[PDB]
């Protein structure tokens, strides 16, 4: 019990990515992006949700309420924003193309001494993508600053006791500065009693006209309440409560 | 964007929804990088472990579904995701 979202075209798939892509516990995908990017021009879920009138404001939020044993998944809301998810306020960027939740990044800095998208880039919100992606050529070079080491394949991996002292990287966004500590942009893993720590970032270069697009995954959502606005078309973040 | 550097094995961002009415519950992926939404059918080609553990959609059991049929097939980054569309109403959430 909830909302109706009425008449929604969806998908019915007879054949499917395995356990090992899509997991046991996910049966499938709801898209949030604009109808721009959507396969066979499909009305996504909230347009339709919009045209409807079925919400207050056109907006929805996420809190990774990643906190102590509260519910996987996070937290969604669709209509509007709740101060119980944040500390102060939510500070916005104007969404660039109205195809992904694309903004615009002012500059990575990384507390050694080096930085990134040094004259502004593209970075579009994605709930979906965990690693933070960026240009290669430029990634690279954080790889390397952070003192991530190459494997062949692709696996920039860390010493898991060596984490702690990684460097903090902070993104420029709307001309304020986020921040992200080495316990948050490294990825860990578990396996048969080891655990395995690597870098969180990935070198992967996006093909235009989409791209150049540096994508900011749930290392950095995960961190910061994100608020995505439909009726204004900008996206805020506030610190997650 | 391509699929590979996509989480669906442990994304951070899910929650349960309803399709049909009777509303039918399923787990998905909250993704603000895609625009679709797409659940399994029960009318897997293969009986394999997603058709197993996965909930499927049944519109025989649904009185707001409406026949579509537009057949799709994308090759989903490693592999091709296959079925057809349909129409019905949404639930937020489900249960």
């Amino acid at each position: 019990g909830g909302v109706k979202v009425e008449r929604q075209v969806f998908g019915e798939a007879t054949k499917q990515p395995g356990i090992t892509f899509i997991a046991a516990k996910f049966d499938g995908i709801l898209g949030m992006a604009y109808p721009r990017i959507s396969v066979n021009n499909v009305l996504p879920v909230f347009d339709n949700l919009m045209q409807q009138k079925l919400v207050d404001q056109n907006i929805f939020s996420f809190y990774l309420s990643r906190d102590p044993d509260a519910q996987p998944g996070g937290e969604l809301m669709l209509g509007g924003t709740d101060s119980k998810y944040y500390k102060g306020s939510l500070s916005y960027l104007n969404v660039t193309r109205k195809a992904y939740w694309q903004v615009h990044l002012d500059q990575v800095e990384v507390a050694s001494g080096l930085t990134l998208c040094k004259e502004g880039c593209e970075a579009i919100v994605d709930t979906g993508t965990s690693l933070m992606v960026g240009p290669v050529d430029e990634v690279r070079e954080l790889q390397k600053a952070i003192g991530a080491v190459p494997l062949i394949q692709g696996e920039y991996m860390i010493p898991c006791e060596k984490v702690s002292t990684l460097p903090a990287i902070t993104l420029k966004l709307g001309g304020k500065g986020y921040k992200l500590s080495p316990e948050d942009y490294t990825l860990k893993v578990s396996q048969a009693g080891k655990t395995l720590c690597l870098s969180g970032f990935m070198g992967m270069d996006i093909p235009p006209p989409s791209g150049p697009l540096w994508i900011l995954g749930d290392v950095f959502i995960g961190r910061y309440y994100t608020v995505f606005d439909r009726d204004n078309n900008r996206v805020g973040f506030a610190e997650a409560a | 964007i391509p699929e590979v550097l996509k989480n669906y094995m442990d994304a951070q961002y899910y929650g349960e929804i309803g399709i049909g009415t009777p509303p039918q519950c399923f787990t998905v992926v909250f993704d603000t990088g895609s625009s679709n939404l797409w659940v399994p059918s029960i009318h897997c080609k293969l009986l394999d472990i997603a058709c197993w553990i996965h909930h499927k959609y049944n519109s025989d059991k649904s009185s707001t579904y409406v026949k579509n049929g537009t057949s799709f097939d994308i090759h989903y980054g490693s592999g091709s995701l296959s079925g057809y569309l349909s129409q019905d109403t949404v639930s937020v959430p489900c249960q």
